[PDB]
RNA sequence: GCUAAAUACCGGCACGAGACCGAUAGUCAACAAGUACCGUAAGGGAAAGUUGAAAAGAACUUUGAAGAGAGAGUUCAAGA
RNA sequence: CGGCUACCCACCCGACCCGUCUUGAAACACGGACCAAGGAGUCUAACACGUGCGCGAGUCGGGGGCUACGAAAGCCGCCGUGGCGCAAUGAAGGUGAAGGCCGGCGCCGGCCGAGGUGGGAUCCCGAGGCCUUCCAGUCCGCCGAGGGCGCACCACCGGCCCGUCUCGCCCGCCGCGCCGGGGAGGUGGAGCACGAGCGCACGUGUUAGGACCCGAAAGAUGGUGAACUAUGCC
RNA sequence: AGGGGCGAAAGACUAAUCGAACCAUCUAGUAGCUGGUUCCCUCCAAAGUUUCCCUCAGGAUAGCUGGCGCUCUCCGCAGUU
RNA sequence: CCGGCUCGCUGGUGUGGAGCCGGGCGUGGAAUGCGAGUGCCUAGUGGGCCACUUUUGGUAAGCAGAACUGGCGCUGCGGG
RNA sequence: GACGAGUAGGAGGGCCGCUGCGGUGAGCCUUGAAGCCUAGGGCGCGGGCCCGGGUGGAGCCGCCGCAGGUGCAGAUCUUGG
């Protein structure tokens, strides 16, 4: 019986939702537990980079965002062997390889 | 305090962008802003005669 | 007994902010005593307006103001607003200005000291003028406010445009048997 | 389970309650629904009505100049009363003041 | 909060603020939506005209990215560009004009909407509107195309 | 065909906490509780906390067979 | 001696037992021996409206990261990605929101520049006047015939944008083409016409959820019974 | 062994349950139909009527009602003549 | 009412009509009474009944179905 | 100055009532708290509240804000007597 005036309303509730519902209590305990996993990494790779290895320059695909530069996968072969890097020792000193990208440009 | 807020004339130097809110009135004297010269002489006569 | 209907025996005007703001129920009490005591009419109406709701007191903008102000004849006066005056960006020159208003946004009040004008509160204005002589009110506008597009005569009626309430515009969206003289009846 | 079909006899009063108002008739009625050649021919008129400005504004002046030179050319009983006379304020001023001389 | 709330002085009275002759009972007129085409068509056609029958062609496999395009208004173009960039063009003697991207402000097409201050630019968009490109003209300028 | 990481946890072990509940509440179960008890069986399934600080739990006398009274005594208090 | 009130009794008047359904209840209508304890519009999400606060054409860290109560609190800004709003219309290809005047040969240079009318709270000017002995006389105010610029807002007339219909004449070229653009007049739009939204909180209403509390006749899934009884056999 | 068994046939018996046994779960199944719906005071104050519905014990929609206000005053309106 | 423009509509006729400006007239042009106007959200209701007069079916009905008005419902009080 | 009815229903005021939380009363309290009874004194229209007397032996309340599993005469209401 819906009111004088108003939206028309199609909820997603028809199913049993309250067995299946994820609550957010632990969050805070979550993000405690990431930090200390990150501090316990960052203080096992003394001298290494906390974020990891390299990544390179890479543009978003869709035309939404080819505007914008974002951090890529890894470096490309092509690009590796201009630099005169081999394919694995890059890994070995800390630089993100993977041999799925191209390079039209 | 100062860098941590900002001044009125100068902005919080710690936040990214955040300043003092401004006052709605600044003389909050409410009884010397009454008995001041500018404001009673446009006034009328008072009638506290009781009928 | 009497002859009388109760229907309307009470008026629903306002006689006080429905807000605890402790600044605003001073100027309340200035404005109070100054609409009590003084024969000009301007206090009164200022007290109603403080009295008023947020949404009673649309936020005048700057273009609105620099318009009304530009009319031959009020050169030089005090524009007053009770609400708020808003930064409009759509406007390259603002000449002096004489603005009393309850607020002003951040970067509005730094454009129009730069121009060369003056911000004075409520509390500074009585004591430059109690009767507010010189002085320009100026209101917002009331109906500027997107709900007002879905009040009047109803949606899917001939002779009404009023915007229905819609999850999401679109193609889809109530757009094929009331809408069309195709599907069915047009309106 | 049968009911009774129609009834109105409550409405007029209901009706009655809130005011039968006539509609609130307003100044410059909307020209919806007139004939449409007539139509055209008003948005027509008062599309040209610009062009003709500057004759009107100097028919304007010689009819403000006529009127000026115009208007240039133009230009109970007694006892009660003198009581009424002497007791209003403005006018019975000098009255009350010589009757209170004569009291001295 | 509850204390506030309309049930608190409902205590006391039966019928707890819904009626005696018609109680509230669970469901009197069907379950959400439901006879919309048969006991609420009075409703759905007083306030959800069009509601029901299909319109248009289908786009199986929509994607938001190639309708993305952003525009913005004239009145709003100064605003992008600081005002430093305005006033020293204004005092420029040179006849010099700032050249405004408006696709690094993250707008593609340009629409002509408010006034343009008299002032010559350079608007370096992707796509223009007709009036737009005109009033450009107009005041002065040039309009630049990038892909 | 293999592969940790970030991810899920009302079973289990050991923990911390609560704007929760306070013995007709809160788990069915604060106690010898999935016990007593019923059904052939699958299964169903309770009621039930408060002596006193310390038993100091009332020596001894008296009527009655005794239950149980009348004195006396312990206890700040047997109106515990 | 005073104490209406709270204990009992006596008298006069009134006085049918509550709840609920019903047009009509004290009803020969249903529930009700009495007492104690428990007991019924709560919560999540969405929307709308109104109100409070902050900021304001912006707004919001809700996700992530940095630093007993504290699982809090503060900070990020080259973490505002993203949501909402700032632009609508069309099914879509798409398009996408004032103009007028002057001089030269539809085009070039310059000027004015972002509607009009009626009602419009307030504000501005002022023909005079507000007396202490009387005259001229100034300064500060106050009232006022009349005249104005007119907030918000309402009504109408205009104007502009997108779809569509009709009548049309022009304009542009890297590829002069089944090319592209432009006018006037009607019409349809949840539009513009000098912002008003965003976040949080409260109340109300509706909805989907057990959804104010109790209530079926039924349906499905998986298991237990021939120790009574029905029948066959030994 | 349950929509099955068995019936010298009564829809009879199938553990006091048979025109479809018992137990647990789905399940707090749905109910336009009954019952109930908890403190005080103040103010305002109704309808059983129009239209539509496989609509008649119900709803949606107008009407009646309340609340919140807002724009003005010290011209307008009227169950009247 | 008085002048002056506009019109692509209609025309012997500056004809017709409409629109737009300018100017003037306050004894505020029946009585009485009253402050009005306007916008949002919205419960409950959607079984009625009775009475004067009008009136349909039925002989008639504390019958059934209509119209105006007033009541009961929602309402106590004095009288019957 | 005028007015005061009221079912369903709506709104407002509660220095009406219960539980817990943040603040606050140099709050109360074994020289006696909560609870309970009372032919006691009262106040407030009313929701209810403050003192007096008896039992009790260990916790309790006022004000400003916050939160709710917050008020019973019924429901062939549940449990117990
Ligand atoms: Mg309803
Ligand atoms: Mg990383
Ligand atoms: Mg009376
Ligand atoms: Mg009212
Ligand atoms: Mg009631
Ligand atoms: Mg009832
Ligand atoms: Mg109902
Ligand atoms: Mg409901
Ligand atoms: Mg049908
Ligand atoms: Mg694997
Ligand atoms: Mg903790
Ligand atoms: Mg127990
Ligand atoms: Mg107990
Ligand atoms: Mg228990
Ligand atoms: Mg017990
Ligand atoms: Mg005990
Ligand atoms: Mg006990
Ligand atoms: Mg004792
Ligand atoms: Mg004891
Ligand atoms: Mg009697
Ligand atoms: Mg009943
Ligand atoms: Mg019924
Ligand atoms: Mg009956
Ligand atoms: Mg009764
Ligand atoms: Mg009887
Ligand atoms: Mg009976
Ligand atoms: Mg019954
Ligand atoms: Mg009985
Ligand atoms: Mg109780
Ligand atoms: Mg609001
Ligand atoms: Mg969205
Ligand atoms: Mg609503
Ligand atoms: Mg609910
Ligand atoms: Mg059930
Ligand atoms: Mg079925
Ligand atoms: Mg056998
Ligand atoms: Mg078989
Ligand atoms: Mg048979
Ligand atoms: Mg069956
Ligand atoms: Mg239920
Ligand atoms: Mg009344
Ligand atoms: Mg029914
Ligand atoms: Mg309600
Ligand atoms: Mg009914
Ligand atoms: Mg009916
Ligand atoms: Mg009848
Ligand atoms: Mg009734
Ligand atoms: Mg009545
Ligand atoms: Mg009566
Ligand atoms: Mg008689
Ligand atoms: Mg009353
Ligand atoms: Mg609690
Ligand atoms: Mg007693
Ligand atoms: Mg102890
Ligand atoms: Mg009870």
């Amino acid at each position: 019986a819906p009111s004088r005036n108003g939206m028309i309303l199609k909820p997603h509730f028809h199913k049993d939702w309250q067995r299946r519902v994820a609550t957010w209590f632990n969050q805070p305990a979550r993000k405690i537990r990431r930090r200390k996993a990150r501090q316990a990494r960052a203080r096992r790779i003394a001298p290494r980079p906390a974020a990891g290895p390299i990544r390179p320059i890479v543009r978003c695909p869709t035309v939404r965002y080819h505007t914008k530069v974002r951090a890529g996968r890894g470096f490309s072969l092509e690009e590796l062997r201009v630099a005169g890097i081999h394919k694995k020792v890059a890994r070995t000193i800390g630089i993100s390889v993977d041999p799925r990208r191209r390079n039209k440009s | 305090l100062d860098d941590l807020y900002g001044t009125w004339r100068k902005a919080a130097s710690l936040k990214s962008n955040y300043n003092l809110p401004m006052h709605k009135m600044l003389n909050t004297d409410l009884s010397r802003i009454l008995k001041s010269p500018e404001i009673q002489r446009a006034l009328r006569a008072p009638r506290k005669k009781i009928h | 007994g009497v002859d009388i209907r109760h229907n309307k025996d009470r008026k629903v005007r306002r006689k006080e902010p429905k807000s605890q703001d402790i600044y605003l129920r001073l100027l309340v009490k200035l404005y109070r005593f100054l609409a009590r005591r003084t024969n000009s009419t301007f206090n009164q109406v200022v007290l109603k307006r403080l009295f008023m709701s947020r949404t009673n007191r649309p936020p005048l903008s700057l273009s609105r103001m620099i318009r009304k102000m530009k009319l031959p004849g009020r050169e030089n006066k005090t524009a007053v607003v009770v609400g708020t005056v808003t930064d409009d960006v759509r406007v390259q020159e603002v000449p002096k200005l004489k603005v009393c208003a309850l607020r002003v946004t951040s970067r509005a009040r730094s454009r129009i000291l730069k121009a060369g004008g003056k911000i004075l509160t409520f509390d500074q204005l009585a004591l430059d003028s109690p009767k507010g002589r010189g002085t320009v009110l100026l209101s917002g506008p009331r109906k500027g406010r997107e709900v007002y597009r879905h009040f009047g005569k109803a949606p899917g009626t001939p002779h009404s445009h009023t915007k229905p309430y819609v999850r999401s515009k679109g193609r889809k969206f109530e757009r094929a048997r009331g809408r069309r003289a195709s599907r069915g009846y047009k309106n | 389970a049968k009911s009774k079909n129609h009834t109105t006899h409550n409405q007029s009063r209901k009706w009655h309650r809130n005011g039968i108002k006539k509609p609130r008739s307003q100044r410059y009625e909307s020209l919806k629904g007139v004939d449409p050649k007539f139509l055209r021919n008003m948005r027509f008129a008062k599309k040209h009505n610009k062009k003709g400005l500057k004759k009107m504004q100097a028919n304007n002046a010689k009819a403000m100049a006529a009127r000026a030179e115009a208007i240039k050319a133009l230009v109970v009983s007694r006892k009660l009363h003198r009581l009424a006379y002497i007791a209003h304020p403005k006018l019975g001023r000098r009255a009350r003041a010589r009757i209170a001389r004569g009291l001295r | 909060p509850s204390r506030l709330r309309k049930t608190r002085k409902l205590r006391g009275h039966v019928s707890h603020g819904h009626g005696r002759i018609g109680k509230h009972r669970k469901h009197p007129g069907g379950r959400g939506n439901a006879g919309g085409m048969h006991h609420h068509r009075i409703n759905f056609d007083k306030y959800h005209p069009g509601y029901f029958g299909k319109v248009g062609m289908r786009h199986y496999h929509l994607k938001r990215n190639q309708s993305f395009c952003p525009t913005v208004n004239l009145d709003k173009l100064w605003t992008l560009v600081s005002e430093q960039t305005r006033v020293n063009a204004a005092k420029n003697k040179t006849g010099a004009a700032p050249i405004i991207d408006v696709v690094r402000s993250g707008y593609y097409k340009v629409l002509g909407k408010g006034k343009l201050p008299k002032q010559p630019v350079i608007v370096k968009a992707k796509f223009f509107s007709r009036r737009a490109e005109e009033k450009i003209k107009g005041v002065g300028g040039a309009c630049v195309l990038v892909a």
